[PDB]
């Protein structure tokens, strides 16, 4: 059965550049590959079949190549439409086989973060536990520290990070950071504040609230 | 020799030249009389001994104008044997010309006129305070001159921020104290001052209503907040396109294209709706960007635009840069002789990144398209950072006005205003007595009123444009004891480099040293003269 | 407008069986080939199995061939996928694509319309929907908080749909408590506020919880 | 029927057939006597009234052998009318045979015999406990069978080192209660015991001594440590031939080359040292890994090797895959009807991994090459997870000896030994009294010994090669009121797969459920009968 | 002055494919390109030079290409020796100006780390704080979380993380992570844990002591 | 034998000056050209100057014409480059290389061999010397913990290079205090401690110190 192999598996870029992709089948599959593109959290969607020819409504950006076992598929000018995970599939024998994917990142000039802080609303403190939710929006790069401080104490891996996937206009990445606590221990403070720090920025900023 | 500006804390006389001896033919004056803040206002009374050519003051006369400056309203225009009525200013400022062309003259008393109006001005010391137009919510007294004034301790940034505005009548807030630091805006309208971090330890409101049929007025808040810049730390963090940080008001352009969709506010790195595109493409074009403070610029990042509704590429190829400090004294940045042509995008959404070789200080920034694709379309990034950022790097108060003028003291002047030797809120510079003078021999000093950490200067030339090249300098604890700034190779006192144009400041650093007392001996200058305006960087100890 | 819908997703146990289905519209299944394709969470894409309706030609990949059997009802119209003796490896998000290659050589085994999928998970813990918070306020941030559920996923629209500009909402983080939690938030203009009403549209299909939740900000 | 093995905790008789009739003519019998563990001794007592033909024992004659089967030494061969002398074993175990080719034949009395040395062994619940040959560090006593004992609770794995080791004489190791749980290993060396994790929930060690000239002995350690893998678990870990948990002890080959210089222990993924070659290349090479406990194996991993000495590239092209659960009975990977043979290396540095299409439960492994390039030179991998990495999926006791023989019934056997139908731990397998039985009447079954949850079964077949295809399963807390696992689909009984080899067992689990007490019925099954061994997974409430 | 861009500006890969690096100039520069490798910590090394030519002791799997403004680097079979950041710089105009480099991570399979635990060495007692130490070794990927515990307590952002770049031998990354404490504080408490998860761990890991 | 040994970095105000040199060993540096490159950490890799010493032509980027300078002493078959009126963004490791153009053209400017650098720290920030203790332990960890220090960098080798295998040096992490702290660590066999000393050789240049450490494991 046909092994498909994928390279690089994760690349980042531009916006401008011109990407090239690569896959490379265990046996010879003629021009029958195609290429599919997978946006976060969506369905693939067909780019290229035949090894070379353009699917409908697919940009002229997107072109692809090859015979026998090796194939390519390039973008000649990335957009940050772009960032997704491409998939070569061999449609040559009786069962299909698929890559194992190549990640397509993107490079963009530093950008800072909003940040905002949002307290437990009455509705959930009724319920017993606390959640106080730190937003941290639209910065780059990924790299960003969180510190949650209790009447100016450091807090621990009591608290819990989400990113979210490079935005698709400005490339840009959000991030949440949860910090979760009893009646017992909301109740019984009153400074909560998350401190974020980010390349973009030149200080920390600190971003807090009382009861 | 006659003229000059006085004030009136001290009432004082003003008499034509030689009064009561006949005043000299073909020979004209000029005072400008002034109280320390509006709220206060100036009366003249003139002695009844007064005499002045007749006919019908064709040539010689008296003029008083209510304000300051030739072009103020006329209070009166008097010549023959009769003094003028007594006259009362309606601000805080008159102008008296004395014009000639035989005759006693005339002599005058002045003093500051008390209306009984209130003292409202409030100073602010507290993390958390907020500031708002007396009376509020209720309609704002007329005739009102306020002072609100923020005070900051050594590393935090003042944050004020507006709730409502709402109203002849008029808001201004300034880079430090009222008619002494540089203003940064001037707000009478409906839309509401847009957000204002500073790291300057001062920053004030001027409040000024009319007799005239009050509005809504307004309501504000304001924090000081923390900054530890680390060692580890460049300066070539976002300014505050894409971010917000530079809000709409504060990004203008020369002229922007006529349907009214793309505009100057467009000009967002990474925006999605358009882009700037003015009315007409030229290379004399620009957009423009009001920092609204000094702050070091580093890089430029741009990019093209593509229609909404045509989906159609627009891109600038290449533009230049020109900068200043006030928006009205402007410098094209070089590349050795000539100016730099920076080489922009090729595509209408890529970025280019474009890092100033030589690093710049300055206030407003234009970019100007010299070629373009299909059509001028821009978006923009600025990169950089604040004086502020480095360790102990405080602007110590020339530029605010925290150093009083009787804190400023020169070698020899050729008038004198010591406001004028001050970097940026200066309208002129400091000039010695003998423009063309001798290297080493003529200074400019600095007294900051405590022992401090002194970490470097910030020189600037003077509006007759002329500046400093090279200077030394030397420093103080007492007043008759001195040390020159020695460079280690040498082992005689290190000189410094100047500017390179009238207002484009230059930051010099050196190792930190203990003085009260700064000077600044020029070496080499420009061929106009010695032009100077200058502000010390250091802390406390 | 072809379309492909996926269902009978959820928690199963191990061992157990669970049954997918693909409602075809816009088309007439038969005459097309479709294909099962799936996806372990954060992994790629793993081709399952396929069925021509016309014919009844079917085959299967070699991990899932034994347990899986593919079939299609033309009359309904929709494809299915029983799935039986499962396993962890088996937890993943489920495909149907459409393949169109009567007379187009080049086309043969090509996928050129794929459903949404539907998240099949193998464990022994059990259902539990969640809890919907809000979190409250020139630039202005609001979300909803959907705090302890299991299993994913759960999906969140604004305004049901309408608003779009400016969303965020982020992957769901497993807790200690064996439950999971996301936000969904989404920036607007502070000058609207008190003027325009701001609804957020959880939804967990797992347990059958349809929420709205209305976000809002001494005398 | 004669023969058979009795537990000599009770003393009883045995006597040829019809004693004291004349025994039959032409057949013969055998039977083992035993002690509950190897610290007690058997005595056999025979009784004088014995009659056997005489000639010079060449037809008729009472062998007893000292242990256990037929090539046990020969504690006495007699016949004629004069009684064998009272005869003690030198183990816990005799063998006896009588042979018949007239005469009233024999009649023994057996029992254990005690010696009086000492119950040493101990059992262990703490979390930090040690344990060592006593006396220690001083020299271990002569003639010492000791059973050290670690007992862990639900999902805790037991760790345990040894510090020092050093010894005919012998220790070994058993994945439960010894001479029931399977061998791990038995040691007898100045080489140390390899450290030892296992999840089963008890570990034993048999101490074994001799009368001459004692060594240094042993000491050893243990700790106790929870585990608890997640939900989101993908059983896709590595099992330890990089990061070296698995020891240098479990990996073996069929040869290796004869310079010394690429040996088994350097078949690890990514070892900086050659790799593994055989003393001669061809496809009946093998390299073995004993992973020690049974484990899920779900990929493999494979590399060649670059010369250290010389710098050329060997690779393997392709292999087999043989798996076994005792090291004895072996079973290629099948790919349908024929060999699967993986596709491995196309140069001597990239690693390629190949995911078994089906998971497979396994004891050893081997990598069997069948193509390659220049040589064959191997590093490995291998990945999987054990059976309690998923919640509540405990082995129950069949495998280990925690279910007592006792426990354990079967609706009719052809003989008996419970032990027979244990998991791997088996040299059998449980047959039915009929082979060829009729579907659904025939069952095995468990006592659990209390109400437990039961999520699955582990069934084997059998060594006579025979084994179930496919099987109903039902439940009970009493023991006379039962339920079948229904398929929601039919609403009839669920059936379930069996095997497709006799030693190569497979995992079916199933919703939780209730029960003391469970069952399984054969439905179909190979040519040669219904073979099952077998054990049951689940937890307390 | 010329300006050289690199595409991408990062890339991972698996031993064994054949990677290729992209390189654009801003004008014609013929064939005066070259290409520098620089391993972490090290100086860089001359791979190629006027766009094709290999420099002495530079394997034969390396290659290059191009003139004018594109010019491409080629590794035709990668091995984890080639882990470093690539350049390339223009040899045309007065004054050289180099690329802004490519990062090329290596691919590989998951691997287990090995933890260790290292108390405070009397020596430091003495000086009044104190390191306690927790060694990750010779694992893969680099995500990994390391949760320390005083008396069972989960710890703040008190403790600090570093990591090595990827081993040229085996691709795996290792990782250190110190909490700092005061005489006061280590002194009074005796449970000291340092708790490892990652993903080649089917459970987590605990290394701890006690004084 | 061809080498070049930079020296010279260290900390240095911000405005101040300071002076790096190249020693050539292995050939006579007239006849070569002699480059600086330079490297801010974390960055790429930017070209500074170049100096031919035979004919004595020079020229600079940009970003540092008018405050650098620099020369050569073939007497002493040095190179140098002094720098002046520093600030933070040239904080960098500098590195001279050798570019052979003699003959061959295809080698113009061409670099082809380096220093191995030294790092410059534009800093208010004052010198301070590392504190170093030992981490003491089939296979065993030991290490060394070189705390607080100031600029960067310290070197680590043990056994005076002789052991290299299994060795890895972290990277220096920035304190809260200001200061530097990185640990290096190597995994030998377990059977051979009591036998076999192990000594690690740390060196802070900036501030003079260098250390040996040796490292060692009720009655
Ligand atoms: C602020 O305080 C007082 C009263 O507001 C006023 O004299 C002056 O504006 C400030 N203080 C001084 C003297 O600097
Ligand atoms: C500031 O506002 C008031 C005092 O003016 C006080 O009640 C409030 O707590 C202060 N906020 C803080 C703690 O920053
Ligand atoms: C362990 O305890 C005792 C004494 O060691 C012994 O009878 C047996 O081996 C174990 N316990 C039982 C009866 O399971
Ligand atoms: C285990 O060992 C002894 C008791 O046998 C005890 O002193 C020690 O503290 C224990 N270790 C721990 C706490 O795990």
């Amino acid at each position: 059965d046909i092994q498909m192999t994928q390279s690089p598996s994760s690349l980042s870029a531009s916006v401008g550049d011109r990407v090239t992709i690569t896959c490379r089948a265990s046996q010879d599959v003629s021009t029958a590959v195609a290429w599919y593109q997978q946006k976060p959290g969506k369905a693939p969607k067909l780019l290229i079949y035949s090894a070379s020819f353009l699917y409908s409504g697919v940009p002229s950006r997107f072109s692809g190549s090859g015979s026998g076992t090796d194939f390519t598929l390039t973008i000649s000018s990335l957009q940050p439409e772009d960032f997704a995970t491409y998939y070569c599939q061999q449609a040559w024998a009786y069962l299909p086989t698929f890559g194992q994917g190549t990640k397509v990142e993107i490079k963009r000039t530093v950008a800072a973060p909003s940040v905002f802080i949002f307290p437990p609303s009455d509705e959930q403190l009724k319920s017993g536990t606390a959640s106080v939710v730190c937003l941290l929006n639209n910065f780059y790069p990924r790299e960003a520290k969180v510190q949650w401080k209790v009447d100016n104490a450091l807090q621990s891996g009591n608290s819990q990070e989400s990113v979210t996937e490079q935005d698709s206009k400005d490339s840009t990445y959000s991030l949440s950071s949860t910090l979760t606590l009893s009646k017992a221990d909301y109740e019984k403070h009153k400074v909560y504040a998350c401190e974020v720090t980010h390349q973009g920025l030149s200080s920390p900023v600190t971003k807090s609230f009382n009861r | 020799p006659c003229g000059g500006r006085l004030n009136s804390k001290d009432a004082g006389y003003i008499t034509s030249p030689g009064y009561p001896q006949d005043y000299p033919s073909h020979q004209n004056c000029e005072w400008i009389v002034y109280a320390p803040e509006p709220n206060q206002k100036i009366v003249l009374n003139f002695n009844p001994h007064f005499e002045i050519e007749k006919h019908d003051c064709k040539y010689d006369f008296i003029e008083i104008r209510d304000g300051d400056s030739e072009s103020a309203d006329l209070l009166g225009k008097h010549c023959g044997n009769i003094a003028p009525p007594t006259i009362i200013s309606s601000g805080s400022m008159l102008y008296i010309k004395f014009t000639s062309d035989q005759g006693a003259g005339f002599s005058l008393r002045y003093e500051i006129f008390k209306t009984g109006s209130e003292d409202c001005s409030k100073n602010f010391t507290s993390p958390n305070g907020t500031i708002e137009s007396p009376g509020f919510p209720e309609k704002y007294p007329h005739n009102l001159d306020c002072t609100f004034t923020i005070l900051a301790k050594p590393k935090m940034e003042i944050i004020l921020q507006f709730l409502i505005f709402d109203l002849y009548d008029w808001l201004d807030i300034w880079d430090g104290i009222p008619h002494v630091g540089p203003l940064i805006g001037k707000y009478c309208g409906t839309k509401t001052p847009s957000e204002l971090r500073s790291s300057t330890g001062i920053l004030s409101l001027t409040f000024h209503t009319d007799m005239a049929v009050a509005k809504d007025g307004f309501s504000a808040r304001y924090y000081l907040v923390h900054q530890e810049p680390l060692e580890n730390f460049q300066c070539n963090v976002p300014l505050g396109m894409e971010s917000g940080r530079i809000a709409n008001e504060q990004i203008s352009a020369s002229s922007t294209y006529s349907d009214g969709r793309w505009t100057p506010q467009q000009s967002r790195l990474h925006g999605d709706d358009n882009g700037w595109t003015p009315n007409l493409d030229s290379n004399k074009e620009y957009l423009q960007v009001d920092l609204r403070f000094l702050t070091m610029l580093t890089a430029i990042a741009t990019q093209g635009a593509i229609s909404r509704e045509t989906q159609n590429g627009y891109y600038v190829k290449s533009y230049k840069l020109e900068v200043s400090t006030n928006g009205e004294d402007w410098m094209v940045y070089r590349h050795g002789k000539n100016h730099k042509v920076f080489q922009a995008n090729n595509d209408a959404t890529e970025v280019v990144l474009n890092k100033l070789h030589a690093p710049l200080l300055t206030r407003f920034v234009r970019i100007r398209p010299q070629t373009w694709h299909s059509g001028i379309a821009l978006r923009l990034e600025l990169f950089g950072c604040r004086v502020t950022d480095a360790p102990c790097s405080n602007m110590l108060g020339m530029l605010s006005g925290l150093i009083a003028d009787s804190q400023i003291s020169a070698s020899s002047t050729q008038e004198w205003s010591p406001s004028a030797a001050r970097l940026v809120s200066s309208r002129s510079g400091w000039f010695p007595r003998i423009p063309q003078a001798q290297p080493g021999e003529e200074w400019l000093q600095v007294d900051l009123g405590t022992p401090k950490t002194v970490k470097g200067v910030i020189i600037q030339g003077a509006r007759a444009r002329a500046f400093v090249r090279k200077f030394k300098v030397s420093y103080s604890l007492n007043g008759k004891d001195w040390e020159y700034i020695q460079d280690p190779r040498t082992q005689q006192p290190k000189l410094f480099e100047g500017n390179m144009h009238y207002d484009t400041p230059d930051i010099r650093r050196f190792d930190p040293i203990p003085a009260q007392y700064v000077r600044v001996y020029p070496e080499r200058w420009s061929p106009a003269g010695i032009g100077m305006r200058l502000e010390v960087l250091g802390c406390d100890w | 407008e072809v379309q492909l819908v996926e269902s009978g997703g959820g928690l199963v146990q191990p061992g157990g069986s669970l049954r997918l289905s693909c409602a075809a519209s816009g088309f007439t299944i038969s005459g097309y080939g479709i294909h099962w394709v799936r996806q372990a969470p954060g992994k790629g894409l793993e081709w399952v199995a396929y069925i021509y309706p016309d014919s009844g030609y079917t085959d299967y990949a070699d991990s899932v061939k034994g347990r899986f059997t593919i079939s299609a009802d033309t009359s309904k119209n929709t494809a299915y996928l029983q799935m039986n003796s499962l396993r962890a490896e088996d937890t993943a998000v489920y495909y149907c694509a459409r393949e169109d290659f009567r007379n187009r050589r080049r086309l043969w085994y090509v996928m050129d319309y794929w459903g949404q999928g539907t998240l099949v998970t193998v464990s022994s813990a059990s259902t539990k929907g969640p809890s919907v918070f809000p979190l409250a306020p020139g630039t202005a941030a609001l979300g909803c908080l959907v705090k302890d559920y299991f299993p994913e996923p759960v999906t969140v629209s604004w305004n049901s749909g309408a608003l779009t500009s400016g969303v965020h909402t982020f992957p769901a983080v497993l807790q200690s408590s064996g439950l999971y939690s996301l936000s969904s938030v989404v920036t607007v203009p502070s000058s609207s506020l008190g003027t325009q009403t701001y609804i957020c549209n959880v939804n967990h299909k797992p347990s059958n919880t349809k929420v709205d939740k209305k976000v809002e900000p001494t005398h």
